[PDB]
């Protein structure tokens, strides 16, 4: 977002808020199959097993 | 044209036990002494706006403070 502000003292500015690339993650989901239509889910859980990072 | 400036004011206190005290001519051994702050008018507080850029204030409102008197008394 940004504000607009005017203070009864007289100063007006802008401020801009912005939000880290890192956000992107928080509006991903991990589907429980990412493969398939929402209208069929199966598995029903995502899972896998391996190294960490991978 | 020539004339002496002597007036007839009379200043009396009337105590809390309904004691008296003539603080102009002290029969009782009191005078007010000089300089009293206080008789005359009240203080106001005249409360006025200055918003947005406009020319000048808005008044808002005027309130009557409690009033401070300040003197002294001359013991003989």
């Amino acid at each position: 977002h940004y504000d607009i502000v005017r203070t009864k003292e007289g100063d007006v500015y802008m401020e801009v808020v912005f939000k880290h690339d890192y956000e992107e993650l928080k509006h991903i989901y991990v589907w429980a199959n990412p493969f398939l239509r929402p209208e069929f889910q199966f598995p029903k859980l995502w899972v896998m097993f391996g190294p960490a990072k991978w | 044209a020539s004339r002496l400036l002597d007036p007839d004011t009379l200043v009396e206190l009337e105590g809390v036990n309904g004691e008296w005290f003539d603080l102009t001519n002290g029969t009782e051994g009191i005078y007010l002494a000089t300089e009293v702050t206080g008789l005359l008018d009240p203080p106001v507080k005249a409360t006025y706006e200055e918003p947005g850029n406009f020319p000048g204030a808005r008044y808002l409102n005027h309130r009557v403070l409690r009033r401070d008197l300040v003197f002294g008394v001359e013991i003989l």
